[PDB]
RNA sequence: GCGGGGUGGAGCAGUCUGGUAGCUCGUCGGGCUCAUAACCCGAAGGUCGUAGGUUCAAAUCCUGCCCCCGCAAC
RNA sequence: AUAGCGUGAGGAAGGCAGACCCAGGGAACUGAAACAUCUAAGUACCUGGAGGAAGAGAAAGAAAAAUCGAUUUCCUGAGUA
RNA sequence: GAUCCUGAGUACGGCGGAACACGUGAAAUUCCGUCGGAAUCCGGGAGGACCAUCUCCCAAGGCUAAAUACUCCCUAGUGAC
RNA sequence: CGGAAAAAGCGGAGCCGUAGCGAAAGCGAGUCUGAAUAGGGCGCAUAAGUAACAGGUCGUAGACCCGAAACCAGGUGAUCU
RNA sequence: GGUAGCGGAGAAAUUCCAAUCGAACUUGGAGAUAGCUGGUUCUCUCCGAAAUAGCUUUAGGGCUAGCCUCGAGGUAAAGAGUCAUGGAGGUAGAGCACUGUUUGGACUAGGGGCCCUUCUCGGGUUACCGAAUUCAGAUAAACUCCGAAUGCCAUGUACUUA
RNA sequence: UGCUGGAAGGUUAAGAGGAGUGCUUAGCUUCGGCGAAGGUACGAAUUGAAGCCCCAGUAAACGGCGGCCGUAACUAUAACG
RNA sequence: CUGAUAUGGAAUGUUUGUACCGCUUGUACAGGAUAGGUAGGAGCCGAAGAGACGUGUGCGCUAGCAUACGAGGAGGCAAUGGUGGGAUACUACCCUGGCUGUAUGACCAUUCUAACCCGCCACGCUUAGCGCGUGGGGAGACAGUGUCAGGUGGGCAGUUUGACUGGGGCGGUCGCCUCCUAAAGAGUAACGGAGGCGCCCAAAGGUUCCCUCAGAAUGGAUGGAAAUCAUUCGCAGAGUGUAAAGGCACAAGGGAGCUUGACUGCGAGACUGACAAGUCGAGCAGGGACGAAAGUCGGGCUUAGUGAUCCGGUGGUUCCGCAUG
RNA sequence: CUGGUAGUUAUGGCGAGAAGGUCACACCCGUUCCCAUCCCGAACACGGUAGUUAAGCUUCUCUGCGCCAAUGGUAGUUGGGGGCUUCCCCCUGCGAGAGUAGGUCGCUGCCGGG
């Protein structure tokens, strides 16, 4: 159980700090957020 | 030549091996060893660049060429065949540094010598993972073992690691047998001072009440004195630290279902005199024979000798190797096909575990698998864990007869131990090979020998 | 009340790191011997104090009780 | 030959005003509500040199779309940077 | 203005310390000890690491009154002492 | 500077206030945040300060008076022992 | 005559170093510092507390708030008391509708025995116990189907008052 | 644990070394950017003593000098195991 | 104590290192068999001395390869084919080591002597056991001294070594949540009575849709006090990730699908409250998820799951950048 | 009258008993389409009316359970005052819970068919 922060595919911009449990979830998540550079929805990846 | 720092490897939950700082030089000849599962080959391929680390770095200088653990390429020769292959092509490739992971796997005696005495003339930077301990004492002069998720650093060969291994254990527990010591000696002398101060403040009978009521105070403060002492000697053990005891690496033996005891001396197979081929070329003629029950079969022969044909023969039951009916084969392969590589790991022996759920959770704690690993792909294996998947996958089926090409690969020296213990204490009958002299020393009651394209049988040693 | 412990008949491990019953002496049986001992060959004997828990599974991890050896209290 | 020795011509030696200044050396109490970096403090004190003052001083400077023209002391800047 | 001179074991740098309001801090500038160690006029320094450009200036030699500080003392005098 | 240890005159350098907001660039009765023209913070709207005197209090200084045991520095003492 | 205090001398005791020695005397830094004790000088007039919260290497200190005083302000007069009205709230009490504790009775899974037997299988069963179940009756700070008085919040134009 | 001695290896500084990396820019480029020399900031390999780790010894060196079960023709205890 | 460096230089020699000339070295497997690679290559070597024979030496995978020596005197091998990743002759450029030779450059050792030193002698200054000078003798680039660095270091020094508390001390506690105390708003103490926390969950969240538990009575094959099934009774006697209190069955309890609102900017206003902080928040905007829609969604039924600044690190930025860039 | 739809603290319910109806509400019939079930046309969903009032449903009856429910008193209690003080007594005001007399098979409103 982890702490992770999630970048942005079209920016590299590290927009969320979030959770998961390292065994369970044991990949880089993928989660849909809103980027406020932009101004829309993208998808972005654990770092 | 090679620059490593700040490296994180961490797989899933666990951390693999953590490394502050590294340096591998020209002429530099490395082993690299610990017990299946730790992190040997990862590291390997993260240096290579075939895999990335969670932190840190690795800087390369040069041409690297990287041999693999486990032969992907499926095709028509032999384990040896294909394993000089790719080793050849690394050498071929003209590296600077030659990373390597098990070379010695399936190969035999010559072709060892033969890779060694290459690998000593090679000059260069080189690295090595093997269990054979002779080939480490001959190539490498340092040693780097992935222990406690650290890199512990040794000079010299094998030999000089053993050494200095066995002063660091030595010197471990005189520090722990010191400290328990001192321990027990301050905290006995801390319940004498509680035993003091408890008397401190009751009177003798030679005292009366006035008397002893004038003391009281200055008692009291004798009293407060000796918890003093107590509250320094508490503190005289915080600075003597939290030494850890030294840590008893746990043993592997496996634990078998009684499957069927059939009797011993009866006719498992019979074998008539015949000579063989698989592309039209001879490979032996086998002179006629039979293997009763309880017989621990070895199998000898060089590399493309006709084992692994042979063993294929047996299991696709041809009319001149008849087993008898009742005897339950289960076949192990020196390219490891017998698993899934789609299923999880509980997926592919409980599919075919004849046995309890509880008897085959069993067999995989004997094998050493944590609850961590049940839920892993076998493509997500190291390569000594495959061979116990496949193992502890056979012994949960409902076998009477073993039959094993190459288990001893990428086995440690505990599992080696834990498997020769199963091979010589198995009730039923089984039918291995190995290019370990020592494993088949061990373990061989019985002997095919194949030579001179004659195969032969002795109930010998 | 505070520490150790409770595992075939005795002494000791193994516990910390769940799947693994072990070392020495002894016992029973058969041999050697005129007979006993020693020696040689085989075998038995422990559900790990106990009652409950957790776990797929406990000597092993958790809890309560009951016993023994020390130390205190009395 | 120098050392050394002797003679002659000069010169110094020591003191203070318990003040002011230049250098050498240099505390702790205290404060930080302990305390060690730090402070107190380059203070007290020792010593040496002085002079009526000393020290500093005639840019290898200060500055910035604009230049000023040796040092020193005071007002401000400022309890700012 | 052919040529020549313009403060060398310094100027700087490393190490160790100190003074600059500046506690090694990105630490310019100045000084001490010890190691090393320049160019010298198409040269050299500074402008708060440093580089280039621009600007200002010529170090490693010396002198220098006045404005400033103090009062054991002398003279005449003062005090919501 | 002037002058009686005066009083004027001179001296406007500087200080405070008059405009705030913002880390800053910067914008300015608005500004910062923010994508925003939204809302909200701070401001303005909703305008009185300044110089000097006195009183109260606070700070730095011994700071209300007396009082440690102790610390440090320079010296004096072996006529007792 | 020599050894002098970051020191010396010690047939060694913390002994001695000018009536001072777990580190002399004197002078200076020095008006050390003292959250500690003591003391702090004339008069009348008006108002008049607190000994609480919270934080604190904090507990006999301090800081902020609560409480006092002085001054100036501002009004959709907001304060206080009672009356009426409306509300939150689960105390006292009472009660057993849950949870626990419990008395007596009915009745029993099951355990112990005498046994009939007997592969002790199943019976004769025992008041020797007995989980529970059920009827009546008791009990409760951490039980409640219920539930006040008071106190609290407010509203009002009521009626006084500051 | 100290003391002595050893000398193969491991760890180990300052200093020596200076692979290289950033910053800068004469040019190259279109913007972005690329960039020789020199200077500059930081610096890896390698080298690098004693000590420590290590092995012997040493107790009129610091220091330390144990438990459980059973066993005699019996009652106890235990020469014995 | 130790090392580097200055004072502080002259040789010789070992052992490594570096570069160069030469000479030998190159065997996985399969393959005629001892195949290093790249390329040329079809012819190439040689009576001015070939193949093969005999001997020794060296290597070594112990197969054989090279090397010289006696006789002899012309013949050999490759191409081709197959083997194989790759071809065989020979040619050159390489690489990998090994040896000789050179040339450079480190470490260490031995010697020398002129620095330095001599608390050795003789002489002199000189009536001097100081000092200095002169001549010998001795040590000698060591010592000593300075600068730098590591180690050892109570020999000496400056300091620290908690508070609550029915005295202090021991024992316990110190921060957060929940009940009782707590006297029916709130708050309310004690070394007052009971328990928990320092997490977890990628579904245990969001939405949309669907349904409802515990336990008992029987009926039933393994199967029993009690697994699963049918009927009936049943306001909850269950469950609510986890302590307890409150609350929840017109779900907040259970399944399924789709998903990521476990979003960005904020927030009139309230709660609480010494401050610091903590708590609730309709609604506005942006862009989305679910759902036909209404509408819900800024984590979980609620209440714990946490720690200031200072200092560092990472990423980002139409901010600054000590004369200008 | 009946089918929906509401509000009202269950006097509104639970249970029992009785009468009626393809006008509606239903049960029922079928799965041919939509769509459906950890299986199942039971449910949902669709298409129909052959049989029925058995049940749901409408109406009616009841006091068995439940719910409500006074009056009087008792408790406890604010304020005041007494004592003999584990506690208690008195004056005034308020005032239960329990239990009882008694009430209850709902009461109001809208729309559409008939
Ligand atoms: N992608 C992955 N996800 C999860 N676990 C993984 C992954 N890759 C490897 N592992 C596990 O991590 C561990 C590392 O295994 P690894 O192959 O590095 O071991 P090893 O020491 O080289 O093994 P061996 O001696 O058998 O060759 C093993 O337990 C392996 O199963
Ligand atoms: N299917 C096949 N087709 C052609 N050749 C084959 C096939 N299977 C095996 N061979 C050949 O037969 C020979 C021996 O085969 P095999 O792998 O069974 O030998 P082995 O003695 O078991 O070797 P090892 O232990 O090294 O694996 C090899 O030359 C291999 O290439
Ligand atoms: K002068
Ligand atoms: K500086
Ligand atoms: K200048
Ligand atoms: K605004
Ligand atoms: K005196
Ligand atoms: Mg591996
Ligand atoms: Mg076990
Ligand atoms: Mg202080
Ligand atoms: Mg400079
Ligand atoms: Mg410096
Ligand atoms: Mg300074
Ligand atoms: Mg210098
Ligand atoms: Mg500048
Ligand atoms: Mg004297
Ligand atoms: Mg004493
Ligand atoms: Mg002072
Ligand atoms: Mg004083
Ligand atoms: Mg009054
Ligand atoms: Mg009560
Ligand atoms: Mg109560
Ligand atoms: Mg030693
Ligand atoms: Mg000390
Ligand atoms: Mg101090
Ligand atoms: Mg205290
Ligand atoms: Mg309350
Ligand atoms: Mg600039």
């Amino acid at each position: 159980r982890v702490n992770i922060t999630l970048e942005c595919t079209e920016c590299g911009d590290r927009n969320y700090i979030t959770t998961k449990n390292k065994r369970e979830n044991p990949e880089r998540i993928e989660l849909k957020k809103y980027c406020p550079r932009l101004r829309r929805v993208t998808l972005h990846r654990e770092t | 030549t090679i620059e490593i720092n700040q490296l994180k490897i961490e797989v899933a939950d666990r951390v693999l091996v953590e490394i502050p700082h590294l340096l591998v030089s020209k002429k530099a000849r490395i082993g690299i060893i610990g017990q299946n599962g730790l992190g040997k080959t990862t590291l390997m391929e993260v240096i290579a660049g075939a895999k990335e680390a969670t932190s840190g770095t690795v800087t390369t200088q040069g041409k690297l060429a990287y041999i693999k653990q486990l032969s992907t390429d499926t095709s028509t020769k032999s384990g040896g065949e294909k394993t000089r292959k790719a080793t050849q092509h690394a050498m071929r490739q003209n590296p600077s540094v030659l990373l390597a992971d098990q070379p010695t796997s399936n190969l035999d005696v010559e072709s060892v010598k033969h890779l060694e005495r290459q690998w000593s003339d090679f000059h260069g930077a080189l690295i090595i993972i093997s269990h054979d301990r002779a080939f480490l004492d001959a190539l490498c002069t340092e040693i780097w073992e992935i222990k406690n998720q650290k890199i512990h650093v040794y000079k010299g060969n094998y030999h000089a690691y053993l050494e200095q291994k066995q002063q660091q254990e030595n010197q471990a527990e005189l520090a722990y047998k010191e400290f328990k010591n001192k321990k027990k000696q301050l905290q006995a002398s801390q319940t004498h001072h509680e035993i003091e101060a408890g008397r401190i403040v009751k009177p003798g009978k030679r005292l009366n009440n006035k008397e002893a009521s004038a003391f009281k105070a200055g008692k009291g403060t004798q009293q407060k004195k000796q918890h003093s002492t107590i509250k320094a000697l508490e503190k005289r053990i915080e600075r003597l630290g939290n030494v850890e005891k030294p840590h008893t690496t746990k043993p592997i033996k496996i634990i078998t279902p009684d499957n069927r005891v059939i009797k011993k001396g009866n006719t498992i197979l019979s074998a008539k005199e015949t000579a063989y081929e698989i592309a039209g070329r001879k490979l032996f003629e086998t002179k006629a024979f039979s293997i009763k029950a309880g017989d621990k079969v070895a199998l000898i022969g060089e590399n493309a000798s006709g084992k692994t044909t042979f063993l294929k023969e047996i299991i696709q039951e041809n009319p001149n190797l008849l087993c008898n009916p009742q005897a339950k084969i289960a076949y192990f392969d020196q390219e490891l096909n017998g698993l899934n590589q789609t299923k999880s790991l509980l997926e592919n022996i409980s599919e075919i575990s004849v046995q309890t759920k509880q008897v085959n959770r069993e067999v995989l704690g004997s094998m050493h698998f944590k609850e961590s690993d049940l839920h892993k792909e076998v493509r997500m294996l190291s390569g000594g864990e495959r061979v116990k998947l496949l193992l502890s996958m056979l012994l949960l089926s409902d076998a009477n007869f073993l039959i094993l090409d190459q288990p001893t690969n990428y086995l440690d020296i505990y599992a080696m131990e834990a498997l020769e213990t199963l091979i010589k204490q198995f009730a039923g009958t089984v039918l291995f090979v190995s290019h370990d002299r020592t494993f088949v020393n061990h373990v061989a009651e019985q002997l095919l020998v194949i030579e001179n394209n004659e195969m032969n049988f002795h109930r010998m040693t």
